[PDB]
RNA sequence: CCUCUAAGCACAACCUGCGGGAACCCGUACCGCAAACCGACACAGGUGGGCGGGUGCAAGAGCACUCAGGCGCGCGGGAGA
RNA sequence: CGAAUGCCGGCAUGAGUAACGAUAAAGAGGGUGAGAAUCCCUCUCGCCGUAAGCCCAAGGGUUCCUACGCAAUGGUCGUCAGCGUAGGGUUAGGCGGGACCUAAGGUGAAGCCGAAAGGCGUAGCCGAAGGGCAGCCGGUUAAUAUUCCGGCCCUUCCCGCA
RNA sequence: GAGCCGGUAGCGGGCGUGGAUCCCUGGAUGUCCGAAUGGGGGAACCCGGCCGGCGGGAACGCCGGUCACCGCGCGCGCGGGGGGAACCUGGGGAACUGAAACAUCUCAGUACCCAGAGGAGAGGAAAGAGAAAUCGACUCCCUGAGUAGCGGCGAGCGAAAGGGGACCAGCCUAAACCGUCCGGCUUGUCCGGGCGGGGUCGGGGGCCCUCGGCCGAAUCCCCAGCCUAGCCGAAGCUGUUGGGAAGCAGCGCCAGAGAGGGUGAAAGCCCCGUAGGCGAAAGGUGGGGGGAUAGGUGAGGGUACCCGAGUACCCCGUGGUUCGUGGAGCCAUGGGGGAAUCUGGGCGGACCACCGCCUAAGGCUAAGUACUCCGGGUGACCGAUAGCGCACCAGUA
């Protein structure tokens, strides 16, 4: 139960714009879900992660019904100072 | 630990699938991404004996 | 009220009546109104070691036949679970 | 449970409407709308796509379901209902009597 | 927070600096005297706190104008009963 | 079924009639577009300016922003919108709450009393825009920013050294 | 047993006659809330302690256990807590109404609230019923009967016996006495306390010497059978108008199947089915069938031992029953007085005396009966304003 936590990244003209600092934004899974995380992200990607921020995001959506998808946290890791990598570079 | 560091393994393995489906190059998602039916409950299945 | 060692109170009728009464004339009733009647109850104290019941005042004499006695047991502090547990 | 049938993806005359009476391949059964898709029902779908690929040129255009309490099996005989033999550890369709 | 001793510990425990480390959960958008709140309405109503400029009139959160900022009030055009 | 100021649904009439929701006020030139008084820009005009401007709580919840739209909702029209579709967007050791405290009031071991539901009630606990606690200033995208980043500072804890 | 990856239609992506999809049965995981139960909480959230685990780490983290409260026995352990459409018992319990007003009354011990309990509940083995040298647990249905009655003798309410049925069954406990044992004391050849052994109208029992003696559970394992998936299941081809045939016609056939549905319409013979008959590894289920266990076998005659205590009985107050104070018994019992244990005690409708009946103050006890959220079939039941409020994404907007 480390992998089922960094749920997924995002593609996004935000989060591309994490590797200029501090590596991009994922999805975590949004119970069971602490900012320390830090022992989720670089057990993953064998870094080390300096701060991680947290939120919750993904309101309403019409068609008959409510919550488009769900309402999942997600965050980042603002990593050491290069130690970022982990070929994340593709498509942004 | 007779079946574990397998499905450490597996879901280290479903993390580069879900990698990989989110930016546009997961080309065969059911018959990679449903792995977790029968392998995935491959070893996550034993009886905790005593 | 209460039951210590006996069965709790009951529900009365008034039955009100204003007449004669059948063995004199012609007899009535007036209004069945709900008296409510508690039963007899006395806060009784006994030395097991300081213990008190609410015993019913025409079972006294039955809570000090519950007091002769010695029942083999010595002090949690409260006890009156083996007084009335080992009642008959 | 309930939407098992007549048969399976083999030869079978067809006894419908225009078809009634002809011997298609191999059937590819639907069947929860009870249907199989055979040989019979030719009618052309006046569709371009869903996506936009390969552009009209003539319309050779697929078959339809065709309900199937009308798909009369074969085999060395016409028609002739299906029928069950086990054979202690089996059990196969055999129809009312050639064999097979 | 400051302090005093009980229990206890006086190989602990606090205190002061210097080195490293760790700092979790939720809220955070937007409206917020309103078209997004409450009044079935993009309702002339209601709504708590803070800043609320300048000059003038004795003063002022007044009033008159006007910065910044924000609107012309989500039907108009005529005519001149 | 013809009646019940019947019931439900429909469609009339009233009627292209009253109104269109402030007597703050508009006018023009370009765009864009199939289409424009209404959308965008420009230049005047006006109106509030102890607000009709900013900021925060309450509340509402994605209305925010961008792109594709305009059937529907906008009392007109609508390319516009807060409306529809999809995608983004809400980053905190320091701001506000909780790993702190209590007030009224709840809850409530003990204890009391009630036919039962339960009603009280000590300690305790809960209880908050009250006390206590460590942050200021600037920039950035389309949206967030005391959160991101830049500078300076500060707080708790834990370990080590003195 | 060949198609699937739910209501898929679309990415095309895979997966299956070495057995999938499904359906059933048994596990596993069951986040969080909820009786909620570690504490808090404004439910679906926060905040913990202890143990065990990952600079992943001593501090914050997360994982997996365990941490409520109450009841029962010896810190230790087994239950309880809440839910359920109705059904039922107990505790409470109206009022509109009806009386053509209304108060007694009725509505009504209805609705409702609370507690409890379970597939049923209740009640239940006689201190019964009441006219018979009688019936013999309790419940339900029909009769009795709108009778007897009660009743401002108004309105109305309204049994019970008997008799038909269903069903069937009786049992445990101090109907005393002997030993046991923490201690009680005035060490008593003994007070009550727990068990144990006795004990249930060869009228009962205990105790005292003849005459010696196994029926059968409600309890337990079994086994059919029942479900919870299913399966096999008879026999029709051609021509015809037609979009389409099953319609029409000819020549047939099955029938323990001519119930129904769908099939391009009107199908016994196309399909699904039906009649009939198979099927359970796994779980529930169940003496319906046989098996054992637990228990049961002062017949006699005596020395007056024991037959359930603040109880019976009496009075005051009431409820229940047909019973509203009446001539008021009985059954319950809130107050007060207050006994005896078979030459006892209650009842037979004030009461009294004869004659009877029956054993209270301890408990359990299947079965038949009420019910219908549930599953199935059945309809001189509805066919979208009907039928449930919902045939549809409805207790939704
Ligand atoms: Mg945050
Ligand atoms: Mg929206
Ligand atoms: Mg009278
Ligand atoms: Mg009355
Ligand atoms: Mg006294
Ligand atoms: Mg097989
Ligand atoms: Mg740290
Ligand atoms: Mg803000
Ligand atoms: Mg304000
Ligand atoms: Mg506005
Ligand atoms: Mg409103
Ligand atoms: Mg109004
Ligand atoms: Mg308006
Ligand atoms: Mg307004
Ligand atoms: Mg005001
Ligand atoms: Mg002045
Ligand atoms: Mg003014
Ligand atoms: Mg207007
Ligand atoms: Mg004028
Ligand atoms: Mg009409
Ligand atoms: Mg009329
Ligand atoms: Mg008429
Ligand atoms: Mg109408
Ligand atoms: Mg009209
Ligand atoms: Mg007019
Ligand atoms: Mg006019
Ligand atoms: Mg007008
Ligand atoms: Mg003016
Ligand atoms: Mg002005
Ligand atoms: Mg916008
Ligand atoms: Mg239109
Ligand atoms: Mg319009
Ligand atoms: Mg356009
Ligand atoms: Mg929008
Ligand atoms: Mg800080
Ligand atoms: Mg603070
Ligand atoms: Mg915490
Ligand atoms: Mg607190
Ligand atoms: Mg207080
Ligand atoms: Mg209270
Ligand atoms: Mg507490
Ligand atoms: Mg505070
Ligand atoms: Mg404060
Ligand atoms: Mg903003
Ligand atoms: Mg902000
Ligand atoms: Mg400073
Ligand atoms: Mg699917
Ligand atoms: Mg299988
Ligand atoms: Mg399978
Ligand atoms: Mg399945
Ligand atoms: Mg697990
Ligand atoms: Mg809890
Ligand atoms: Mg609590
Ligand atoms: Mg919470
Ligand atoms: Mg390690
Ligand atoms: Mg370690
Ligand atoms: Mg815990
Ligand atoms: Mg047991
Ligand atoms: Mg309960
Ligand atoms: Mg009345
Ligand atoms: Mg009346
Ligand atoms: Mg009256
Ligand atoms: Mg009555
Ligand atoms: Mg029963
Ligand atoms: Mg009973
Ligand atoms: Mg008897
Ligand atoms: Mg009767
Ligand atoms: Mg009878
Ligand atoms: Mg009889
Ligand atoms: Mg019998
Ligand atoms: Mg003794
Ligand atoms: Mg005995
Ligand atoms: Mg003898
Ligand atoms: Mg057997
Ligand atoms: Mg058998
Ligand atoms: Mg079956
Ligand atoms: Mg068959
Ligand atoms: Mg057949
Ligand atoms: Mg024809
Ligand atoms: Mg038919
Ligand atoms: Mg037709
Ligand atoms: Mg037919
Ligand atoms: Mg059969
Ligand atoms: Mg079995
Ligand atoms: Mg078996
Ligand atoms: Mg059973
Ligand atoms: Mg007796
Ligand atoms: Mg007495
Ligand atoms: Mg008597
Ligand atoms: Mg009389
Ligand atoms: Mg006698
Ligand atoms: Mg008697
Ligand atoms: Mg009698
Ligand atoms: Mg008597
Ligand atoms: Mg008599
Ligand atoms: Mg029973
Ligand atoms: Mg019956
Ligand atoms: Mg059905
Ligand atoms: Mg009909
Ligand atoms: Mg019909
Ligand atoms: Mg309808
Ligand atoms: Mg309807
Ligand atoms: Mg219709
Ligand atoms: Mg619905």
């Amino acid at each position: 139960t480390a992998y089922d936590v960094i749920l997924a990244p995002v593609l996004s003209e935000k989060a591309y714009a994490g590797f200029a600092e501090g590596k991009y934004t994922f999805w975590v899974h949004p119970k069971a879900t602490k900012t320390e995380i830090k022992n989720a992200v670089e057990t993953a990607f064998k870094v080390k992660v300096v701060k991680v921020n947290t939120l919750h995001v993904r309101g309403k959506k019409k068609r008959l019904g409510r919550y488009l998808g769900k309402r999942p946290d997600r965050k980042k890791a603002i990593v050491q100072v290069a130690p970022g990598q982990k070929i994340e570079a593709l498509e942004g | 630990e007779a079946r574990k560091l397998s499905p450490v393994e597996l879901e280290k393995l479903v993390r580069e699938k879900k990698r990989e489906l989110m930016e546009l190059r997961f080309q065969a998602s059911i018959g990679q991404l449903s792995q977790n039916h029968k392998i995935r409950d491959l070893k996550r299945q034993i009886a905790r004996l005593l | 009220s209460g039951k210590r060692p006996i069965v709790a109170n009951s529900i009365q009728r008034r039955g009100k009546a204003k007449r004669e009464g059948g063995v004199g004339k012609k007899t009535t009733g007036i209004s069945k109104r709900r008296q409510y009647p508690n039963l007899q109850k006395v806060r009784v104290r006994v030395a097991g070691q300081e213990i008190t019941f609410r015993v019913a005042a025409s079972h006294i004499p039955k809570v000090y036949e519950l007091v002769e006695r010695a029942k083999g047991l010595k002090l949690e502090g409260l006890s009156p679970k083996e007084i009335k547990k080992e009642l008959l | 449970r309930v939407k098992m049938h007549v048969k399976k993806g083999d030869t079978v005359l067809v006894a419908s409407g225009k078809y009634k009476g002809r011997v298609g391949k191999v059937k590819e059964v639907l069947p929860k709308k009870y249907a199989v898709i055979v040989e019979g029902v030719n009618i052309v779908k006046k569709a371009v796509r869903v996506s936009p690929k390969y552009p009209q040129g003539g319309f050779i255009e697929k078959e339809a379901p065709l309900h199937a309490s009308k798909v009369r099996p074969i085999c060395p005989a016409c028609g002739k209902p299906t029928r069950v033999r086990k054979k202690f550890l089996e059990n196969g369709k055999k129809i009312r009597v050639c064999a097979k």
